[PDB]
């Protein structure tokens, strides 16, 4: 862990996460909507350094 | 035998439960599915001591799944039966093969073949009972026994006991 | 590159992942830990208190009993019929009750230096004479002498509750 | 369902059977399936490297299996025997040994009892050895002169020769054995680390390819501030 | 009964690994492997004929004088020097009394091997032990 096609894979997690009765904090254009607001609570982990989606 | 033993666990998390009190959910399902749980390798995993200090890493989105990973490292009591190790129990069955006694979680089965040649089968007295001119042996008897031999499963610990060497049987 | 001793509980053989050594989340090595009955019965009612305890803010055998079944049911989920069994078994088959009578037990028995294993059975199961010992627990044998073995029992026992 | 738990091949270690595990693995019906009563994956039951043997034979000596290579005639008696290493030419599913004079040669058959007892002799240690299973549904006592027991030999020998988007992921989405191709990498216990493309195709896994070059994980330190 | 195990009959030549142990109780040599085979499970009866005193298995020894009878002596007498430890100090000086009393030793040691009285040899061991 280093000290301090990705989208089309977030937008597909979190759609399939809304899509089962995941919470939603703002299924394809909800999850887009909270990309767009960077209201996405997943970090992607780069092969590694883990990169949050809302930076 | 009882042990403290540092343990590792992967519990998953529905979607559902993404929300910001995910960590309260993941000691429930620790509790609710470790505990009385009985994995073969480690034995009946007990108790969860220290439940405010449970490590929780950061949890992995399976690909398709969509449910979340989490390694969970937490300390827990676990009873391990070993062969060779003396035992004491209340019978809670007893039957023409053999009677089964009750330590802690397991239940020991003591065959016929391992009970001393004095003691007799009999089911004339209700329930039916074992009896020898020294004593009778039937439920809700302490015995002291011996474990000749388990066998652990995946998740599931079976053991038969002996009661025939000496300083053994009804206390 | 890996490939294909059973374990024996006579001959302190408990396997690979019982071994007297022990590493910790921590990574410090540690001693096995093991647990006579009375010793057992403390630690799992110690730490159902304090979750419990955590929870709100967020003696005869008899009333011992009844206290430990409901603090049980309060403080624990479903499946907890094994618990239950266990915390029935270990009250009706303890030796000690007290923690003071406990820690005495452990530091009387800390000295004598065998395995972990073998001093919770000393703790676990009553003995009137060390041939008794020695053929309950066969591990004692050419580790510890009759005399020492004697004495050690002799205060175990003097020690018991009630 | 299985209670076992779930995981992804991360590596696949060619290797050899050996003659014990061969029949350790066999179950034998038993191959309902009367061994499981299932979902059922298929039980056991109990020509490529005559190349190899060939090139084995000839780079050590064929009597204590020491190591000499192929164009040495001799033992070089450093602890040895001395005798003199024989030729070795490929007959169809046999193997001749021709010894020179000190006048024809002297030639005969390397009996495949020989050549294993001599591969036994030489000094991978877990996965394949020299010296070294009935697929399942899914997939000399009296008598018997020299002549019919080789024949008979020679006809198993030819008979074993001839015997040998429907989720929401896809929806917004929308150099190892393995990969080169087997025989080689059992050998050789070749350790194939599945990085490539080919490698999790075959095994039906996520490729390190475009949206799999990366794992997405949950961070809970976003999930409180986000209520 | 030269060199192999009477019950089982395995000779040392063809098992030089094989040794021979005694239980105190009737000093019947017998080979390790059927000592685990017979007496790990729990106490049975000797497998001799004629013999059915109960042994248990911890009870087995190594057997150190070849003698038989002499390691019965031996073994009887240290159960009875065990009991009885004077020296001629606790007499005070008697030469008499302490001679007197080493020949009392003997004779209890000599009647126990012969076993002519000993139900009240036994009893009179005890006493003592206890007083
Ligand atoms: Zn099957
Ligand atoms: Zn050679
Ligand atoms: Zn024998
Ligand atoms: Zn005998």
């Amino acid at each position: 862990a280093i000290p301090k096609y990705e989208r089309a894979r977030i937008l597909g997690t979190r759609a399939l996460q809304i899509s089962m009765n995941a919470p939603v904090f703002v299924p394809l254009r909800i999850a887009m909507k909270e990309l767009a607001e960077k209201k996405i609570p997943l970090v992607i982990r780069r092969y590694f350094e883990d990169w949050s989606v809302e930076e | 035998m009882f042990f403290i033993k540092d343990l590792s666990l992967n519990i998953t998390l529905h979607p559902s439960f993404f929300g910001p009190r995910m960590k309260q959910y993941l000691k429930t399902k620790l509790l609710e599915e470790v505990e009385g749980s009985c994995t073969g390798k480690f034995g009946y995993i007990l108790c969860v001591l220290d439940y405010d200090n449970i490590d929780i890493q950061r949890g992995r989105i399976l690909p398709t799944d969509g449910s979340a990973e989490f390694n969970v490292k937490y300390r827990a009591v676990v009873f391990k039966p070993f062969k060779g190790e003396v035992v004491d129990g209340t019978v809670v069955s007893c039957s023409q093969h053999g009677f089964e006694v009750q330590v802690g979680p397991m239940k020991v089965f003591v065959t016929k073949h391992l009970m001393p040649q004095d003691l007799t089968f009999n089911a004339g007295s209700n329930p039916p009972s074992y009896q020898s001119s020294e004593d009778v042996i039937t439920i809700k008897s302490r015995i002291r026994v011996k474990i000749e031999g388990c066998i652990s499963q995946v998740s599931s610990i079976h053991a038969i006991g002996s009661i025939k060497e000496d300083y053994l049987g009804a206390i | 590159r890996r490939l294909k001793e059973e374990e024996n509980a006579a001959t302190l053989q408990l396997g690979q992942e019982f071994q007297l050594k022990q590493i910790n989340h921590q990574g410090e090595e540690e001693e096995l830990i093991a647990l006579n009955l009375s010793e057992a019965r403390l630690v799992i009612k110690e730490a159902l208190v304090e979750r419990r305890r955590a929870f709100k803010r967020s003696e005869t055998r008899e009333k011992e009993l009844e206290s430990i079944d409901v603090l049980l049911e309060q403080t624990t989920g479903g499946n907890n019929k094994d618990l239950k069994n266990t915390m029935q078994y270990l009250t009706n088959f303890s030796r000690f009750r007290d923690q003071e009578t406990v820690g005495a037990v452990i530091q009387l028995l800390k000295s004598t230096g065998l395995h972990p294993f073998e001093v919770a059975q000393l703790g676990s199961l009553a003995c009137d004479t060390a041939d008794e010992a020695k053929t309950l627990i066969p591990s004692l044998n050419n580790k510890i002498s009759d005399d020492e073995l004697e004495r050690i029992l002799k205060e175990l026992s003097n020690l018991e509750t009630l | 369902y299985s209670s076992a738990p779930l995981r992804t091949v991360k590596e696949v270690q060619f290797g050899l059977f050996s003659p014990e595990e061969v029949r350790a693995i066999s179950v034998a019906p038993r191959l309902k399936c009367q061994t499981c009563q299932e979902e059922c994956p298929g039980h056991f039951g109990h020509v490529g490297f005559i190349a190899k043997i060939k090139k084995v034979c000839e780079c050590v000596c064929m009597h204590c299996g020491k190591l000499l290579c192929k164009t040495k005639m001799v033992c070089e008696t450093r602890g040895g025997c001395g005798n003199t290493q024989p030729t070795i030419r490929k007959d169809g599913l046999k193997l001749v040994g021709s010894w020179k004079k000190d006048d024809e040669p002297e030639l005969r058959v390397l009996s495949t009892e020989e050549i294993l007892n001599i591969f036994k002799h030489i000094s991978n240690e877990v996965f394949s050895r020299p010296e070294w299973p009935v697929p399942p549904p899914p997939v000399e006592h009296n008598g018997a002169p020299h002549h019919a027991i080789e024949e008979a030999e020679s006809l198993l020998q030819f008979h074993v020769a001839t015997y040998m988007p429907q989720s929401e992921e896809t929806r917004a989405e929308l150099t190892g054995a393995l990969m080169r191709c087997l025989f080689e990498a059992g050998a050789s216990a070749e350790l194939d680390d599945c990085r490539g493309v080919s490698e999790n195709v075959i095994l039906g896994q996520m490729a390190p390819i475009g949206t799999g070059a990366f794992d997405v994980m949950i961070d809970e330190e976003s999930l409180v501030k986000y209520m | 009964n030269k060199d192999m195990c009477p019950i089982c009959k395995t000779d040392r030549y063809l098992s030089p690994d094989v040794k021979f142990l005694v239980n105190p109780e009737c000093y019947h040599r017998i080979c390790e492997s059927c000592v685990d085979r017979i007496f790990s499970l729990g106490p049975a009866q000797c497998p001799y004929k004629g013999c059915d005193k109960i042994l248990r298995k911890n009870k087995f020894k190594t057997q150190i004088f070849d003698d038989v009878e002499v390691e019965k002596e031996v073994d009887i007498r240290k159960r009875v020097f065990n009991v009885f430890n004077k020296t001629i100090d606790d007499f005070n000086g008697d030469l008499v009394e302490y001679n007197k009393y080493l020949e009392e030793v003997e004779d209890i040691i000599y009647k126990l091997d012969h076993g002519i009285d000993v139900a009240k040899t036994e009893e009179k061991l005890r006493t003592y032990e206890e007083l």
